[PDB]
């Protein structure tokens, strides 16, 4: 039993552009654990990226928590990529802001 | 429920194994150092250096032996590559639960490996492989019945400091994405709270609207915890909305935010 994963992204703080935040995407629900996920700006991947050990739910399937410090611009926009085996393609996630 | 459990990962070539209080990790398995890495000055809990030595043989020799065990059974097993074997167990009462490739398989009640029943006969045979050395079963019960109650309370006394502590939250106020035509999404971000339990609506005056849709509460990698909650409504509508947040660390200071400025707009 394949299970494909859930993906939210979101703000530590508030978007406020020039000032230091972190940018997460928590992805999780999901089987096997076999999993690749990217945070993007402006459609490249960013470098430093972390995440939480790998852990799972009462109902077994795993999730994790990417993480990243980052400063907003006016210009940027940001997303999260999840590759996995129960997708066809990889699905891309915005970051939602007011700009 | 106040519930220490340790998991273990393993991948057929990955094998994870670490100890959690509820969503707080306390406690993570390193390998190669074989050795248990605490994650908080208060994860030894009011045990001593040595009986950490103790735990670390035990945890060393038992982790090893399974991993390369199930490493060694598969063929006989049926259990085709790839596939993943992952296993909790802990105490609140004791538990201990294994699946195979994502499902309930096996789980240990009183002294010995029981099958789930709606797992074939793949299960029972897992279950004699299991139940081989009665001793080791024993170990194992006792471990559940006695380590782990023994350790709790500990752990929660130790960690009471870190676990007892509130920080306010801070919210804020966007525009949601998917609207209806002729209607807009508005969302209401609260970060930054702990513990976890948070209310939070939208709100005209007093009255609480009940479209108010709350997302699931998210992690930070600080401990802290997220969650949004947004409301659909017509555009011609949106004025005297407030986003009204209750949460144990205001004690009665509610944060409350207006639907104004560039957000209506003007
Ligand atoms: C290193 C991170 C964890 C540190 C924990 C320190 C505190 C110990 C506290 C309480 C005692 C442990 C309670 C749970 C133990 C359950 C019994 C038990 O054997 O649990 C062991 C597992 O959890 C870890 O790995 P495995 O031994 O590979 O999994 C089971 C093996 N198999 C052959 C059945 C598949």
């Amino acid at each position: 039993i394949q299970r494909t994963p859930k993906i939210q992204v979101y703000s530590r703080h508030p978007a406020e552009n020039g000032k230091s935040n972190f940018l997460n995407c928590y992805v999780s629900g999901f089987h096997p654990s076999d999993i690749e996920v990217d945070l993007l700006k402006n459609g490249e991947r960013i470098e430093k990226v972390e995440h939480s050990d790998l852990s799972f739910s009462k109902d077994w399937s795993f999730y994790l928590l990417y993480y990243t410090e980052f400063t907003p611009t006016e210009k940027d926009e940001y997303a999260c990529r999840v590759n996995h085996v129960t997708l066809s393609q990889p699905k891309i996630v915005k970051w939602d802001r007011d700009m | 429920p106040l519930s220490f459990h340790v998991i273990w990962i393993a991948s057929f070539k990955q094998n994870l194994v670490s100890g959690w209080l509820s969503d707080l990790q306390t406690h993570t398995w390193d390998s190669n150092s074989s050795t248990i890495v605490f994650l908080w000055p208060w994860s030894r809990g009011n045990f001593s250096n040595e009986e950490w030595k103790e735990l670390e043989t035990l945890f060393r020799i038992r982790t090893i032996r399974s991993f390369e065990g199930i490493r060694r059974y598969a063929h006989e097993l049926q259990f085709e590559y790839p596939f993943e074997i992952q296993v909790t167990g802990g105490c609140e009462g004791s538990f201990l639960q294994l699946a195979y490739q994502g499902s309930d398989f096996v789980s240990f009640q009183n002294n010995s490996w029981l099958p789930y029943p709606v797992a074939g006969n793949m299960a029972k045979h897992f279950c004699k492989v299991l139940n081989q050395n009665q001793h080791e079963n024993d170990i194992t019960h006792n471990l559940l019945s006695d380590t782990c109650p023994r350790f709790i309370l500990g752990l929660l006394d130790a960690g009471k400091a870190h676990l007892q502590r509130q920080v306010k939250p801070e919210a804020w106020l966007s525009h949601g994405p998917s609207p209806g035509p002729g209607h807009l999404q508005l969302v209401c971000h609260v970060s930054g709270f702990y513990p976890k339990p948070v209310w939070v609506m939208w709100m005209r005056g007093e009255q609480e609207q009940q479209g108010t849709q709350r997302g699931d509460i998210l992690p930070s990698a600080d401990g802290t915890w997220y969650l949004r909650a947004t409301l659909e409504v017509a555009a011609g509508e949106a004025a005297d909305l407030s986003c009204r947040v209750k949460h144990s660390s205001l004690e009665g200071q509610d944060i409350v935010l207006y639907w104004e400025g560039s957000l209506v707009p003007r």
